[PDB]
C-alpha cells in the first residue's frame, strides 16, 4: 500500500486536526515537513487505514462497474495491484483471483489473457476525493481509533460511537440519493415483468 | 583479561594507573569530574579506553586506496592485543574497528577512508559496560528500613521500561529460559527534531522495551560498548500478579 | 598519558607508593624486586642513582 | 517476469492505461506509442495524468493512425537525485528512502531491459551452451569473427590456382 | 510530491499496524537480527489468524478440481501442512491425513496409481488475500495480541466491535462474490426447472 | 571478484553444494536445474539448507536425467525491500546498513547480468569485450558464419593438399 | 559514458576518462582480457591529473592488443560510508553513500544495449552483424579471430 507521508495535505489537515483533537492534542497548522509531531503521523496513518477501509465497504460511488483491465501483450498477465480493493464480476460467482501478484482465473486455472477482462472493481482514491459525508464519517472512526489507541477516556469514546452512528446514518441517506435504486423498472428482474 | 593493573593510587579525584598488557606498560589517568571534558575538543566527553589526542600526519593518505592509514605504534608507544580501537572526529563521528584476528600487533594499521591527512582525532579503544538488573519482583519496604519481597504467590507476568539522561546508544538485553530478545537504542526517534543530520545525537527520555517472561527466570542486562555516554536514572516494570502456586 | 617498558620494567610483583609532593612534584614509585624505576605522572621516568 | 515495461494494446477508442510499476517522479514514465514508428509523447500536450497509477491520453490513438500498442515504461534519473540532506535537515524517513528507491528502481530498470536470455559467462569466458550462430557475417578487421565466405574464397583459391 | 511507491504489507505493515493497537511504537525491520519480542510475537499471531481464517473456508480460497499426483516411485502422496481442508468433490469425504501422507477411509489403503481430485484449501501468503479478509485478520490479532499481552479493557471491547464489524463486511463480500443463486444455478431446483 | 552464479557440474552423483556468495535471505538465492530443460528446483521439496553456503539437494539429479547444470543465482527483490524506514521509529543502524546491503546487492546483481552480454554501443558497435565465445561445438553447417576449433585440423589438411 | 573503448594508436600513451569517480580504485582498465590482466595503479597504470589518464608503456597493436576500455567498477564489498549507532550521520556521508550505491545502477544502465538473440532454427542468431572485437582463442573448441588466421594470407601469398 501507500505510506502515509507520500501523500500531500490539502483538505487532510482538518482530518488530520479532528483526529488529534479527540484526545485534547492542540490542532497543528502545517501537516508537513515542519510538523516534528508524534501524533499527526500516528494519526494519518489511522486516518488512511479507516479511508481504506470506508472504501471497501463497496459504496455505489466508487464500484466503477464495466472495467476494461487490460493485460500486458507480451506476457499477458493483469496485476492485481493491492489499490484494487475488491475485484469482482458482472456476472454471479466470480472467478478472478489474486495468485502472487497476477490475476488467476481459478475456474481456468491459468493467469494469461489475451484481450482483457470486465470486472467490478473498487479502486483506492485519496481522502480528498470521498464526499463530504464519507469525509466526516471516515474522520469520526479515525477519531476514535486514535482515542482508544492511545488515550482512552470512555466518555469520548461513548460521544465517539454516538458521532460515527450518526455519520453512518448520514453516508447511508446519501448513498440511497445517490443512487436511485427503483424496484420498478430499475430491478434487473422486475423490470422485464413489468413489459406488459 | 590480557591485561594486568599493577596500581591504581588517586591524589584528589584523578586517578593515576599503571596497565600491564603483554607487550608494554602504560601510564593512564582516570578523571572523577562530574561535567568537564578530558581532552580540548572532544564533543561529548567520549567514553574511551586509553583516550588520546592524536593529529594525523602527512604522508599517510593514499590516493590509489582512498584509505588512510594510522600506525598505532606511532600513536602510542607500545603495542595492543585485544579491544574494539575507536577513532573519534572533533564533531562526533566515529569509525569503529573490530579487532584483527591474530590481534592488534599483527595489524597495527588503522585504514580510514578519505583524506584526514592534517586534520584532528581522538584514538582509543571502547569500554564494556554490563548492568543486569535483579529479578524483578515485587519488593515492599516494612515500617523501618527493611525491605521484604513477595516470594509466595503465582510468578508473576511482566513488561518493563529504562530512563536516561544525556545518553547515546545502550543495548538491552532480555533472556528467558530457552531462548533471548536485544533492543539496540540506538539514538533519537527518525522523524523527531532531535535527529538532525550532522548534529550529535545525545539525548533524554525514557525507553520501553517488552519483558514477558516469569519474573524469576527472565533476566535483564544493559550492553553498552559505543564511545556515547551513559547516565540511567531509573527503571521500572508493570505486570500482573496472582496468588497461586505457593509451593510446586 | 605515556608507556613505562616493554612487559618487564617492573617485573612480576613490584610495590608501587604515590608521592604527592607539592603540585607540580607528584612522583609514582614503582619498586621492582630488583630495582626502583620513579616514574613522573607525565610518564617521564627519572633515572634513579643507586 | 518484467515489471518495467507494460504494453498494452490500443483497439480504436482507448484513453486510460494502468501504471503498475512504482515511479518516484511523473517526469520518469515514457509512452512510446509503437506501430509503423515509435513516438514519444510530451507531458500535458497529447498525454495527461488524469490520477496517480493512471494515464488519460487526449487522443484515441488507435490502429487507425498507424499506432497498434502503447508502453508505459520507467526510466529512473542518474544525474539529478530527488534527495540532498542538508546539515539542518530532520532525516525524516522519506529522505533516505527515496534514495534506496531511486537506486533499487535504476537497477530493476537495467535488468528488465536485459530479460532476453543469452549465454552467461560461466568462468570469466563466455558461453554458447552448445548453441551456435548461423547468420550472415563479414570480418573487415583483425579483431573480427571469421566466418565461412574466407573459407570458401580459400578453397576456390586452392583449387583455381593450378 | 508526484510519485507512486509502494510500502510493503506483507508481515511488515501488517506488525506495525498491531504494534499501533496497543501504545507500541511503530517498528521498520521486522527482520532484524533484534528480536523485538514484538515483532515476532505479532508476526506469530498474524500468521496464526490468517492461517485459522483461510481454514473457515470461503467461496474464493476454495479450489474445486485440484488433482493431486502421487510420487510414481512411492506411489504416495504428501499431506502437506499447508493443506488446511481436503473434502471430496462429492458428498462423503474419504481421505484423511495418516502419518504424513493422504489415507483412503473407505478403501483403507494409501496406495494412489493414478490420482485423486478433491476440493482442496491451500494457505495462500497473507498479502493474496482481499481487503476485507485483511482487515479483519489485522483486527483479530491486535485484539488477539492485546488480550494475551496486555489486557486493555476498553481496547479489547473496541477490538471485539471491530472484529465482528470485520466479519460481518467479510461475509456480506462472500456473498456477492458468490452470487449464489437458489432458484437456476443451484443443483437440486436447476432440474425442476425444466418445465 | 566473486560472481553471483558459480554455475556448477553434476560429474556424477552428487548431494552437497557451496555457495560463494552472501544473501539477506534464503529467499534471494534461485538453484535452477539446467540441463534438458531450465528446470528450477523450489524450496523445501528439492532444497535443503543444511548450513549457510551448503545448500544440498534431495537426491543426486545426476545427469542420466539430463540435467548437466545447477547454477546457484542469487535475486534481491526491488519490490519487497528488508527494512522500510518510518517517521515514529528508533533509526537502528543496522536498518541503514541492511538498506545500503539490499540495494548494493540489488545493483551489482544488475551490473553483473548486464555485462555479460553482447549488444551494440553508443558508436553502434557490439564488442565481445575480449571475451572467448567458448562451447559453440559443431559451428558451421549451411555457412552458419563460425568456427569450434576444427578450423586448425581443416586448415592443416588444406596446407597440405598439393 | 563509464565503458569507454578508446585505440591504442601506436603509443597513444595518455587516453581520457569522461564518467566521475568516487574512488581512484574504481576505474577497471583492460588492454584485451586475456590472462586477466591486473594492471595495477602506477606500475603500468598513472593517473595524469583528474579525468585524464597516462599509460607507462605504449602499448601498441604490435603488443597484440589494439584497444583499451576505461570501464569503472565501483566495488560492492569495500563501501566507503559506513554506519554506526553512535554517530553523527553526516550528511556528507549519507549523500556519498547514496552516490556510490547508485554508481554501480548507472554502470548497468550504460552498459545495457540491445543485444544478442537466439532462433529456435539453426540455434543463436546475431540478426545481420559481425563481432567487431574478440580474444583470440587458445582452446581447440572455440572460434577464432583473424588474429589466429593469418595461414589464410599465407596461402594466399602461396598460391600466387
Amino acid at each position: 500500500m501507500r505510506s502515509y507521508d507520500m501523500n500531500v495535505e490539502t483538505a487532510a489537515e482538518l482530518s488530520a486536526v479532528n483526529d488529534i483533537l479527540a484526545s485534547i492534542g492542540e490542532p497543528p497548522v502545517s501537516t508537513l515537513e515542519g510538523d516534528a509531531n508524534a501524533d499527526a503521523a500516528n494519526a494519518r496513518r489511522i486516518l488512511n487505514k479507516i479511508n481504506r477501509q470506508i472504501q471497501s465497504r463497496g459504496w455505489t460511488f466508487n464500484i466503477e462497474e464495466g472495467i476494461t483491465l487490460l493485460p500486458d501483450v507480451y506476457s499477458n498477465l493483469i496485476v492485481y495491484s493491492d489499490d484494487y480493493l475488491s475485484l469482482m464480476s458482472t456476472s454471479g460467482q466470480s472467478i478472478y483471483v489474486n495468485r502472487g501478484g497476477y490475476v488467476y482465473d481459478r475456474t481456468s486455472q491459468s493467469d494469461r489473457f489475451d484481450s482483457g477482462i470486465t470486472v467490478n472493481i473498487i479502486r483506492l482514491r485519496d481522502y480528498d476525493e470521498m464526499p463530504e459525508c464519507f469525509r466526516y464519517w471516515i474522520v469520526t472512526k479515525a477519531s476514535r481509533q486514535f482515542n482508544n489507541r492511545f488515550f482512552g477516556a470512555p466518555e469520548v469514546e461513548g460521544v465517539l460511537q454516538e458521532e460515527e452512528d450518526e455519520a453512518r446514518r448520514l453516508c447511508m441517506e446519501y448513498e440511497m440519493d445517490y443512487g436511485g435504486y427503483n424496484m420498478l423498472d430499475g430491478d434487473a428482474f422486475t423490470s422485464g415483468l413489468l413489459t406488459r | 583479561e590480557n591485561v594486568q593493573v599493577l596500581a591504581c593510587q588517586s591524589i584528589s579525584s584523578d586517578m593515576y594507573v599503571i596497565l600491564r598488557n603483554e607487550f608494554n606498560t602504560f601510564l593512564a589517568r582516570i578523571s572523577f569530574t562530574k561535567n568537564a571534558i578530558d581532552l580540548q575538543g572532544e564533543p561529548y566527553r567520549a567514553f574511551m579506553d586509553m583516550k588520546i589526542r592524536y593529529t594525523i600526519p602527512s604522508g599517510t593518505y593514499n590516493d590509489d586506496t582512498f584509505t588512510t592509514s594510522i600506525h598505532i605504534p606511532t600513536i602510542y608507544g607500545a603495542n595492543f592485543g585485544r579491544g574494539k580501537i575507536t577513532v573519534l572526529e572533533p564533531d562526533g563521528k566515529i569509525t569503529v574497528f573490530e579487532q584483527p584476528t591474530a590481534g592488534w600487533n599483527s595489524d597495527p594499521w588503522l585504514r580510514l577512508s578519505g583524506n584526514l591527512e592534517g586534520r584532528m582525532v581522538y584514538i582509543g579503544f571502547n569500554i564494556n559496560f554490563v548492568y543486569e538488573f535483579s529479578k524483578f519482583l515485587i519488593k515492599q519496604t516494612a515500617d523501618d528500613g527493611s525491605t521484604s519481597t513477595e516470594d509466595i504467590g503465582r510468578l508473576q507476568l511482566r513488561r518493563a521500561w529504562v530512563n536516561y539522561e544525556n545518553s547515546g546508544t545502550f543495548d538491552i538485553y532480555v533472556e528467558n529460559q530457552s531462548s533471548n530478545w536485544k533492543y539496540t537504542m540506538a539514538g533519537a526517534r527518525l522523524g523527531s527534531n532531535t535527529l538532525r543530520a550532522g548534529r550529535l545525537n545525545l539525548g533524554t527520555g525514557q525507553y520501553r522495551f517488552p519483558v514477558v517472561g516469569n519474573a524469576k527466570f527472565n533476566t535483564v542486562y544493559i550492553l553498552s560498548d559505543e564511545t556515547t555516554p551513559l547516565n540511567i536514572i531509573g527503571c521500572g516494570w508493570e505486570g500482573n500478579y496472582l496468588r497461586r502456586s505457593s509451593g510446586i | 598519558l605515556n608507556t613505562l617498558g616493554d612487559n618487564g620494567a617492573l617485573g612480576q610483583a613490584p610495590y608501587i607508593h604515590l608521592i604527592n609532593r607539592d603540585e607540580h612534584e607528584q612522583y609514582y614509585a614503582v619498586f621492582t624486586g630488583s630495582g626502583i624505576r620513579v616514574f613522573d605522572l607525565s610518564g617521564n621516568e627519572k633515572q634513579v642513582r643507586y | 517476469v518484467i515489471k518495467t515495461v507494460l504494453t498494452y494494446q490500443l483497439d480504436g477508442s482507448n484513453r486510460d492505461f494502468n501504471i503498475p510499476f512504482e515511479y518516484l517522479a511523473r517526469k520518469f514514465v515514457v509512452v512510446t506509442l509503437i506501430g509503423v514508428d515509435r513516438k514519444v509523447l510530451t507531458i500535458n500536450t497529447d498525454y495527461r495524468f488524469a490520477t496517480r497509477t493512471t494515464i488519460s491520453l487526449t487522443k484515441a490513438w488507435g490502429p487507425a493512425d498507424g499506432y497498434t500498442t502503447i508502453e508505459l515504461r520507467r526510466v529512473t534519473s542518474t544525474t539529478d537525485r530527488l534527495v540532498d540532506f542538508t546539515d539542518g535537515s530532520i532525516l525524516r524517513a522519506y529522505d533516505l528512502n527515496v534514495a534506496q528507491i531511486q537506486t533499487m528502481h535504476v537497477a530493476e530498470e537495467a535488468r528488465d531491459l536485459t530479460t532476453d536470455t543469452i549465454g552467461v559467462n560461466n568462468d570469466g569466458h563466455l558461453d554458447a551452451r552448445g548453441r551456435r550462430i548461423v547468420n550472415l557475417a563479414n570480418a573487415v578487421d583483425d579483431r573480427d569473427a571469421v566466418p565461412f565466405g574466407q573459407l570458401k574464397t580459400m578453397n576456390q583459391n586452392s583449387w583455381q590456382a593450378r
